[PDB]
């Protein structure tokens, strides 16, 4: 029984505490619009999902990639001095390996959010 | 080369347009050429079969790795220029046909797998390659996110791939559980004959077979391969398979195997009669593929078979992609384009042919007679070649069902052959557009090296036994 | 050995019986990856080895990767079909 | 439009320019990153030359000796 | 005292079956995936029992960190209709379940072992009785934990299969973009 | 590449039999190679203690039921 | 690390001296407890004749 | 307690909103003496009508209302 | 070796040492004295350091029952050294010691101990410290006049001996 | 600075931060027996501190500096049995 | 094990009660930079307000609404309380004065803090409504998007201090703080570090959400109280980090003359008072970074998802691209390569 242990066991096996004080001690007596949710609003059975741009997921979709890579780096700097000027060049050679890719992503404009109702930005030709 | 060519071409595509992959494309094509051209004197290196170990030991490099590699790189150089030229200069053929952004890019990265599998001397890197070759063949098969079957192929083609992955991956810590070590190298006669280790070892054989349709898991390849565009299916049909079966020859994993040899039996007798009611023709080339891995699993039990393989596998490729070519050449003359992304489906599709192209059927008789092995054809010399190592290692029972198969399969090799044979009525009379220079000519070499090989014969055996021997 | 062995072989058969989702999919072979990492890990302490750790942090990497690429062609699938059913990969 | 890339190949000092007024967030990132393997390449002799050397290394474990063994006496039993 | 903390390797192994039943029980998929949590909470506990907490907190970090958050992030964004586990539609599995769980499990018991007869493969997976001897030596002069041998090993004796790595990532971004995006001209 | 590296960095804990046998196997042709038998055993026996299981196994079993 | 590279022999020294101690002691306990059968306890597992710690043990209770 | 923390609900329809603001606003802190406008009715403890109901607004004041914990 | 995992139980062996093995004393010195007398250590044992080294190496497998004469004279020669330094030097030792455990045995927190000691055994025992593996242009650490790293509190008892020791021209 | 009713709870923090850290420094002290804590220790450290407690009679960090060990310290030895990993 | 559970209770009653009164540091000093006064009678000079708001809400219902889920909901918050908490147990307020001295301290922060985005996440599943999971989704890529960032300088100064215990990343800083030589990084991770906790500037799902009917957290009763102990206790516990990484954690000038001047031997007053000194540093720093966040909320307004996005993955991670480049780098010309401890 380490003071480290101690808490964080406690933290989770105590955390309810406000909880069950909060559930005894206070009022609980709900109507209809009171498990409402808004001031208007409704929706038929239409759809479960909206339409999302391409950016929205494809955040998430590369923090995995750049996050592996900065966690890969964590060996490097815990190896730091072991490996001495020979490490270094393979850590700086994956980094620009690494770069490349995230060149690749910036000149894409991959996670830019795009306009449909464009404004107009043609001339006004008359027909004589 | 490759490295280089993949992280320069990932800025100058950024930094490019759509309108000019296809001229990235016709570039790095002729950098693959000027490779293949300028370096492959490094064949003196395998004087006399030395072998070497690289990057500590995780690599193998061997005649028969330097020779798989300029295959590889070829068989890129014939894919790159079925994207790079224009067949017609015409509408359709520019809704057809479009190399999209990220395809060249994906191509390069799925053949670094590929070399990387077959120069794999530790399971580390055979992992980390396996799995560069199937995240890429994955994309390249999502990359005509357009086509409804295309988009369900790539879903597919993951998750199989995936659990064959997760096979592999307990195969190789299994192995490791037992001897600590990721080395096969580690293996000799006393280890073999001391421990039992054939259950491990087949395993990782079959992880790495049914990646490439080994029966009984062929209809989910086989279906990727029909839902799957024209020019993404001529690649992901044929790389994969030269490199899983690459290594599985380089390494002596199977010599003996009984489960090897029913698995064989059963690839040739169903890519043989599963073939036989096809309609469709890329499910036909499919299976005709099976029975060709089928003859190729056979000399996974040998312990001498460099010379049958590498024949084999050469004449394969030319034979598929000389097939695959001129069922896009054909697309010309057809009466129905069926989609965007299949022009041509059915066989009943190529009837007439020898009256607007008869050329192009002469062609297609000489790849259908290689198939089934028809000398003085270079498939002849191969089904010779694998004749000659199987029976002269005691298996007689595999060598009557290899000629069963060899006949059965004939009948729809030759389904092609009589329908584009025969006769048909509203007939070509002219045309004004013209097919490709380089397209032609390369289906035109391809032809004449399946038709005229036969004559180096020698040749390449006397050069065989100071590189290979 | 057994917690793996437990969690790859009731990942896999999750996977085979799956008629519900491919969440479910995705899941089991997480799952599978994960039962392997942990044989080969506790093969690494047994052996007081570094060549299953280094394994093990590879497949971390490059699962992470499948995931990545498999989550994306699922949203190719959804673009084009709109909704990913029971059914129908 | 009013301040469009003007190529680095039809002028590569302009390019700069253009991009240091532009583009800082990619110029001086661009600057940060291609400046330490390049003075590591060249400025490193000099250190070595003119400085102070490069530190003799750290043992990292017993180092035995590569010789055969002497006879010895002192603190023997009794 | 002592033996209180004895079983805790058999309890993450009931916790991890019992989980996998959940993952394969739950109605929404989003339980699945909490579960599937829970469970690298439990084989990252199971691992620090077995003295690698380093690969418990890498664990938390980028399994429960990255993508258990990437799959709630597209089930919050994808329509994923779920049949319910029923017995109309899964009953049919118990015979193929059953047997395949059987002769998986013990072929996964058998292929550890390299003893010839084929029961004994089996009996000797099950033979975890004896206690293994910790004794000390004084070598190791260093501070080297399993972090740094993993580093260096990585950049300097496998360093090849560190830039391989480099383009697998490469993938991870070039891949997606090319499925996702939609590129103008 | 990394083998027989420990977690620490240094030698494993079945280094020394591994490095008899490789070099007995450097001694040894393909035909010869029979003699490394004992070494690749010793190999196999500081790996996963399959023979000290038995004996234990024996010692266990004389203060089983030879008392009880 | 000098100073730990001065300090490891005497270490060393002592852990040797109770290993051999101890692997010595659980030998002629286990011939006490296999006294009247013909199980030869100090016939070594290893084929080599080099002298190994017991590696595994019975647990105290 | 719930005098010290005083948390009305934003329902401020008209010009009577403007001196609530002036209540938030320097010279009368409502801050000094716990209050705090809170966005959503579930949060709030006090609704402040302070303005014209309108006919075609009284459902949606109803509504903010029942939606309130007691 | 690694450390233990999961779960494990200490367990002694109340046996003694066969009798063909002669007895030897051990050294009973804890962390830190041990820490301070290191360099002393290794200035008078490194011949029978290397010989039990080389003995061990030589061995091939019996290091522990083949290099048992060999550990004992290195035990003596050890027990010797702090024998003399408690015979002799054994106040500026403690000095030393203690506040190595104030700090967290690190020697940079300890260096105004550290000179009255080395100055002590140098006159007395003909022992000096010696970092060995430098060239003759690096400076070793011990004797940096300014370093860089300094402790947070020096030691109180240390500071005052230095001071009276440069007052009386000890040092 | 002016406003000493904005800084109040500041102090507090400030405050209360100060006195837990000198507490739990008293604590750690009085556990450890008037020595400051150890931190970053590693194997080497761990098995020393092991060794001083097999020197002193179980009191912790209280160290020794005779040139000659009780006689116990010749049986006092621990090796740990470890449970088997599945 | 007494003084183990007294060294907790200690630790938890002054962080909890820092954070109560945070809350009323927030309003006060807001107030007074906004020329007003507040909170100052709800306790003597304002000291009770906190509690006030406690006791209050912990007597309010606990309403669900009809279309929502119980225990998603409820848990939420108590899951990202616990993480906030627990992150506590690395932090030193000394020379291994700590709860957990783990030797892989600083991968216990950088893992405890990958669990805070399931809040967000879930928050989004309490309810039947297509546009908080949209909100939910934008909050938690803001989050994950500047995770990066943090992690990237976490991995930039342990290239200077090769290893993952805070107390010798503390301790290396006894030469110079590493805000000198990576001043920029400073404002970087207090730049990440507002966006993380989703504070203003980095306030658009809040925000956004107040506006409609739904994408922010409308929870009532405990669950807020909750909600609003994780917030102000992972602001506390980002700028801890922020301190030991940039700004020396514990350490001041050197105390040594004056401690020679003032005492002749190890006491227990030398003890405490050393104890004082040091936690007074890391306090004196958490507060100013504390008045650095509410300052940074006086002032600017407010960004928008996609600048946000932008600022993020065009702006910053080229330049960390970059540095994790030249500091190598500059340890490689002048043979730098730090040790282990
Ligand atoms: C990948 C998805 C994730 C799930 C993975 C599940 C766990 C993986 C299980 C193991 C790996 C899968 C292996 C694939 C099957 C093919 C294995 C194989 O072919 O190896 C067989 C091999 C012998 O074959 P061979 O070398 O070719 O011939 C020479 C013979 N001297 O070697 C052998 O001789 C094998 C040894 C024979 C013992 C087989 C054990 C079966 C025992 C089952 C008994 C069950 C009890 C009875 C029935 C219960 C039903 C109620
Ligand atoms: C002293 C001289 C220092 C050299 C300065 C180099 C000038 C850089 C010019 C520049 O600003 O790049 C602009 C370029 C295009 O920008 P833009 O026209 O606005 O279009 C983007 C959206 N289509 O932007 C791009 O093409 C993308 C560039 C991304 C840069 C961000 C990553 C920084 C990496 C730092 C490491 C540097 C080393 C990289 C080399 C890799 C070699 C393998
Ligand atoms: C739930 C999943 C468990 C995560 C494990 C967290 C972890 O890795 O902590 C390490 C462990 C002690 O490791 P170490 O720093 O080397 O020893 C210090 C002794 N106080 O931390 C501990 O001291 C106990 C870990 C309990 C879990
Ligand atoms: C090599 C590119 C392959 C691409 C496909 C084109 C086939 C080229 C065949 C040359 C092989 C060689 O000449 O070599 C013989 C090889 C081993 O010799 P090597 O180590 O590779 O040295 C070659 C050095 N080169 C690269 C400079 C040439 O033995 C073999 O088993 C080859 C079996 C293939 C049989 C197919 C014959 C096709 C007919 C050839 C009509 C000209
Ligand atoms: C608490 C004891 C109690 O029982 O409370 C007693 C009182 C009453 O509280 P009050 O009326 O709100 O404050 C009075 C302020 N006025 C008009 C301006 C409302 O507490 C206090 O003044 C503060 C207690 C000391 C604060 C410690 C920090
Ligand atoms: C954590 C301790 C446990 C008990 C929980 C305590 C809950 C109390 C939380 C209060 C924290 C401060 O949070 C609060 O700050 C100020 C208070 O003026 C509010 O701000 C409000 O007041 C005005 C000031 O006149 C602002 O201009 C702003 O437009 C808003 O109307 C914020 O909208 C709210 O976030």
């Amino acid at each position: 029984m380490n003071t480290f242990i101690i808490f964080i066991i406690l933290i989770p096996i105590v955390g309810f505490a406000l909880l069950a004080v909060n559930i005894l001690l206070a009022v609980y007596k709900p109507y209809n619009e009171k498990l409402g949710a808004f001031e208007c609003g409704l929706t038929s059975f239409n759809q479960t999902r909206l339409a999302f741009n391409a950016a929205f997921i494809l955040v998430a979709i590369l923090f995995l990639p750049f996050d592996l890579e900065i966690s890969t780096l964590l060996p490097y700097v815990m190896s730091i001095y072991l490996v001495s000027n020979y490490g270094f060049t393979i850590v700086l050679l994956f980094l620009l390996i690494l770069i490349i890719g995230f060149v690749y992503e910036i000149n894409t404009n991959a996670l830019k959010i795009n306009k449909h109702n464009k404004p107009n930005t043609d001339s006004l030709i008359y027909k004589l | 080369m490759l490295i280089l060519a993949i992280i320069s071409l990932i800025t100058f595509v950024s930094m490019s347009k759509l309108s000019d992959n296809r001229a990235i494309i016709r570039l790095i094509n002729i950098y693959l050429i000027l490779v293949l051209v300028l370096d492959s004197f490094l064949y003196l290196l395998f004087l006399n079969n030395q072998t070497y170990t690289v990057m500590g030991e995780l690599l193998i490099f061997n005649s028969f790795t330097f020779y798989i590699d300029m295959l590889i790189y070829f068989i890129m150089i014939v894919i790159s220029s079925l994207y790079g030229y224009n067949l017609y200069n015409n509408n359709l053929y520019k809704t057809l046909f479009e190399p999209k952004k990220e395809l060249i890019i994906l191509f390069l990265i799925n053949i670094l797998g590929a070399l990387l599998i077959v120069h794999s001397n530790d399971f580390i890197t055979l992992f980390v390659a396996i799995e560069l070759q199937s995240y890429s063949i994955y994309l390249i098969t999502a990359i005509y996110n357009s086509s409804y079957k295309a988009s369900k192929a790539s879903m597919l083609y993951f998750f199989m791939g995936g659990i064959l992955s997760i096979l592999i991956a307990y195969s190789i810590n299994t192995y490791y559980s037992v001897l600590n070590s990721y080395t096969l190298h580690s293996l000799d006669s006393l280890i073999i004959n001391t421990l039992d280790l054939n259950l491990i070892l087949i395993a990782l054989s079959l992880g790495l077979l049914f990646k490439i349709g080994i029966a009984p898991l062929h209809k989910w390849l086989i279906s990727i391969y029909e839902n799957t565009p024209i020019l993404i299916t001529i690649y992901i049909s044929l790389i994969p398979k030269i490199s899983i079966l690459s290594y599985l020859v380089l390494s002596n994993i199977s010599i003996n195997s009984l489960v090897i040899s029913i698995l064989a039996i059963l690839t040739l007798l169903v890519g043989s009669v599963g073939g036989l009611l096809q309609i469709k023709i890329k499910r036909l080339l499919a299976f005709s593929g099976l029975t060709n891995a089928g003859y190729m699993m056979l000399l996974l039990l040998l312990n001498n078979n460099e010379f049958s393989y590498l024949y084999y596998i050469t004449q394969y490729s030319i034979s598929h992609l000389a097939i695959f070519m001129i069922i896009i050449f054909s697309i010309y003359y057809i009466n129905y384009i069926n989609n965007q992304y299949n022009p041509i489906i059915y066989v009943n599709q190529l009837k007439g042919l020898i009256h607007d192209n008869a050329y192009l059927v002469l062609s297609m008789a000489i790849v259908v007679f290689s198939f089934i092995g028809i000398p003085p054809l270079l498939g002849f010399f191969g089904k010779l070649n694998i004749l000659m190592s199987i029976l002269n290692n005691g298996y007689y029972f595999i060598s009557i069902v290899l000629i069963v198969a060899s006949l059965i399969s004939a009948l729809y090799y030759l389904y092609l052959l009589n329908v584009s044979i025969q006769d048909k009525n509203n007939i070509l009379i002219n045309s004004n557009e013209t097919v490709s220079s380089v397209l032609s000519y390369i289906l035109s070499s391809l032809i004449i090296l399946i038709t005229f090989g036969f004559i180096y014969n020698s040749l390449i055996i006397d050069i065989f036994n100071v590189y290979f021997n | 050995m057994f917690i793996g062995t437990i969690i790859l072989v009731l990942s896999f058969l999750g996977f085979v019986f799956n008629r519900r989702n491919i969440i479910l999919a995705f899941i089991c072979l997480e799952t599978m990856l994960l039962g392997i990492n942990l044989i080969l890990l506790r093969n690494s302490v047994l052996f007081d080895d570094i060549s299953g750790s280094l394994f093990a942090i590879v497949i971390i990497i490059l699962a992470g990767v499948e995931s990545a690429i498999g989550l994306s062609l699922l949203v190719s699938y959804y673009r084009l079909r709109g909704v990913i059913n029971s059914y129908g990969i | 439009m009013i301040n469009a890339n003007p190529g680095f190949w039809n002028g590569p000092f302009r390019y700069l320019r253009w991009s240091a007024h532009n583009r800082p967030h990619l110029f001086f990132a661009f600057a940060i990153g291609i400046a330490g393997p390049v003075a590591a390449l060249t400025l490193t002799p000099l250190r070595r030359k003119y400085l102070y050397p490069d530190h003799s290394p750290l043992p990292q474990s017993y180092p035995l000796p590569q010789r055969a063994r002497e006879q010895l006496t002192g603190f023997d039993d009794e | 005292m002592m033996y209180l903390t004895y079983y805790f390797i058999e309890i993450t192994i009931f916790l991890a079956i019992l989980c996998t039943i959940f993952i394969i029980s739950a109605k929404n998929p989003m339980v699945s995936i909490l579960y599937m949590i829970a469970l690298f909470v439990i084989a990252a506990m199971y691992l620090y029992l077995i003295g690698l907490g380093i690969f418990s907190l890498l664990y938390i970090m980028i399994y429960i960190g990255a993508i258990a958050v990437l799959f709630l992030f597209i089930i919050t964004l994808l329509d994923i209709n779920s049949t319910e586990l029923s017995v109309k539609s899964n009953i049919r599995d118990l015979p193929l379940v059953l047997i395949s769980l059987i002769v998986l499990t013990i072929s996964g018991l058998m292929i550890y072992s390299n003893d010839s007869i084929l029961i004994n493969k089996l009996l000797e997976a099950f033979g975890n009785d004896y206690n293994t001897i910790i004794t000390q030596d004084w070598f190791n002069i260093e501070n080297t934990t399993l972090l740094t041998t993993i580093g260096n090993v990585l950049l300097t004796n496998n360093a090849f299969i560190l830039l391989v790595l480099a383009i697998v990532l490469l993938l991870g971004i070039i891949g997606p973009i090319s499925i996702t995006m939609k590129h103008k001209e | 590449t990394a083998a027989g590296i420990s977690l620490t960095g240094g030698r494993n804990r079945c280094f020394s039999e591994w490095q008899s046998f490789m070099h007995c196997t450097a001694k040894t042709d393909a035909k010869s190679r029979a003699q490394c038998l004992p070494n690749f055993e010793d190999y196999m026996e500081c790996l996963h203690h399959t023979k000290e299981k038995a004996r234990l196994r024996e010692i266990e079993s004389v203060l089983k039921q030879k008392k009880e | 690390l000098w100073a730990r590279i001065y300090l490891m022999p005497l270490l060393q020294a002592e852990e040797d001296r109770q290993t051999v101690r101890r692997s010595i002691a659980q030998l002629e306990r286990e011939k006490e407890i296999m006294k009247g059968t013909g199980f030869d306890v100090d016939k070594s597992v290893y084929n080599d004749g080099k002298f190994h710690a017991p590696a595994l043990m019975i647990p105290p209770k | 307690a719930r005098q010290g923390s005083f948390w009305p609900v934003t329902f401020g329809l008209a010009c009577c909103a403007v001196e609530m603001m002036h209540v938030s606003a320097p010279r009368y802190d409502q801050d000094r003496l716990g209050i705090i406008f809170r966005a959503s009715p579930r949060q709030s403890d006090i609704m402040i009508v302070a303005g014209t109901l309108t006919n075609k607004m009284a459902p949606v004041l109803r509504q903010v209302y029942d939606q309130m914990p007691e | 070796p690694r450390e233990a995992a999961a779960h494990w139980v200490p367990f002694e062996d109340k046996a003694n040492m066969p009798d063909n093995v002669p007895d030897v004393v051990e050294v009973g010195a804890t962390s830190a004295p041990l820490l301070s007398a290191s360099y002393f250590i290794g200035a008078k044992c490194k011949p029978y350091n290397d010989d039990f080294m080389l003995c061990r190496e030589e061995s091939q497998g019996s290091g522990a029952i083949d290099c048992l004469k060999e550990g004992r004279r290195v035990t003596r020669c050890a027990v010797s050294v702090i024998e003399d330094i408690n015979k002799s030097c054994l106040d500026e030792f403690r000095l030393h010691w203690q506040c190595l455990e104030q700090n967290n045995h690190q020697l940079s927190g300890c260096r105004k101990a550290e000179a009255l000691l080395n100055k002590c055994v140098f006159t007395k025992l003909n022992l000096e410290k010696k970092i060995p593996g430098l060239r003759p242009d690096e400076e070793p650490v011990f004797l940096k006049k300014d370093p860089w790293i300094k402790p947070a509190v020096d030691d109180f008892k240390s500071v005052r001996a230095y001071a009276e020791a440069k007052k009386n021209g000890t040092l | 600075a002016i406003p000493f009713e904005a800084l109040l709870p500041y102090g507090i923090i400030f405050g209360l931060l100060t006195a837990g850290g000198g507490a739990m420094q008293v604590l750690h002290v009085y556990r450890n027996g008037g020595v400051r804590d150890r931190f970053a220790i590693d194997q080497w450290d761990s098995q020393m501190m092991e060794r001083d407690l097999r020197l002193n009679g179980g009191q912790g960090r209280k160290q020794v500096d005779q040139a000659t060990a009780p006689e116990a310290f010749k049986h006092n030895h621990v090796w740990k049995s470890e449970r088997p990993l599945i | 094990m007494i003084i183990n559970i007294v060294e907790i209770l200690i630790f938890l009653v002054c962080v909890l009660f820092s954070v109560a009164y945070l809350t009323v540091a927030e309003r006060k000093t807001l107030a007074y930079m906004q020329r007003r006064l507040g909170p100052n009678f709800v306790g003597y000079y304002g000291l009770l307000q906190a509690f006030a708001d406690a006791v209050k809400l912990l007597l309010k219902e606990i309403v669900l609404p009809k279309e929502s889920n119980y225990i998603i909901l409820v848990i939420s918050p108590l899951i990202t309380l616990i993480t906030a908490l627990i992150g506590w147990v690395v932090i030193p307020l000394g020379p291994g004065i700590t709860l957990g001295e783990l030797n892989l301290g600083i991968l216990f922060s950088l893992a405890i803090g990958s669990l805070g985005v399931f809040g967000s996440l879930l928050s989004g599943w309490s309810s039947n409504s297509k546009y908080s999971l949209l909100g939910s989704i934008r909050s938690t890529a803001q989050l994950i998007s500047y995770e990066l960032i943090l992690t990237s300088i976490f991995i930039i100064i342990i290239m200077f201090v090769s290893s993952l215990n805070i107390t010798t990343i503390i301790e290396t800083q006894r030469v110079v703080w590493y805000c000198i030589p990576l001043l920029p990084l400073l404002l970087i991770f207090f730049i990440a570090s507002v966006a993380e906790t989703a504070r203003p500037p980095f306030d658009l799902t809040e925000s956004e959400s107040e506006l409609v009917a739904g994408y922010f957290t409308e929870y009532s009763g405990s669950p807020f109280v909750f909600f609003f102990l994780a917030e102000y206790s992972n602001i506390i516990l980002i700028s801890a980090f922020n301190g030991y990484l940039l700004l020396g954690g514990y350490l001041s000038f050197n105390y040594s003359y004056l401690f020679n001047i003032l005492f002749n031997d190890y006491s227990y007053v030398s003890f405490l008072f050393e104890g004082l000194i040091n936690s007074s540093a890391y306090a004196i720093k958490l507060v100013f970074l504390m008045f650095s966040f509410i300052w940074v909320r006086a002032a600017f307004p407010r960004f928008t998802y996609d600048n946000l996005i932008n600022f993020c993955w065009i702006i910053l991670l080229p330049l960390l691209f970059g540095i994790f480049l030249i500091i190598p780098s500059t340890l490689y010309i002048f043979d730098s390569f730090p040790t282990l401890i």
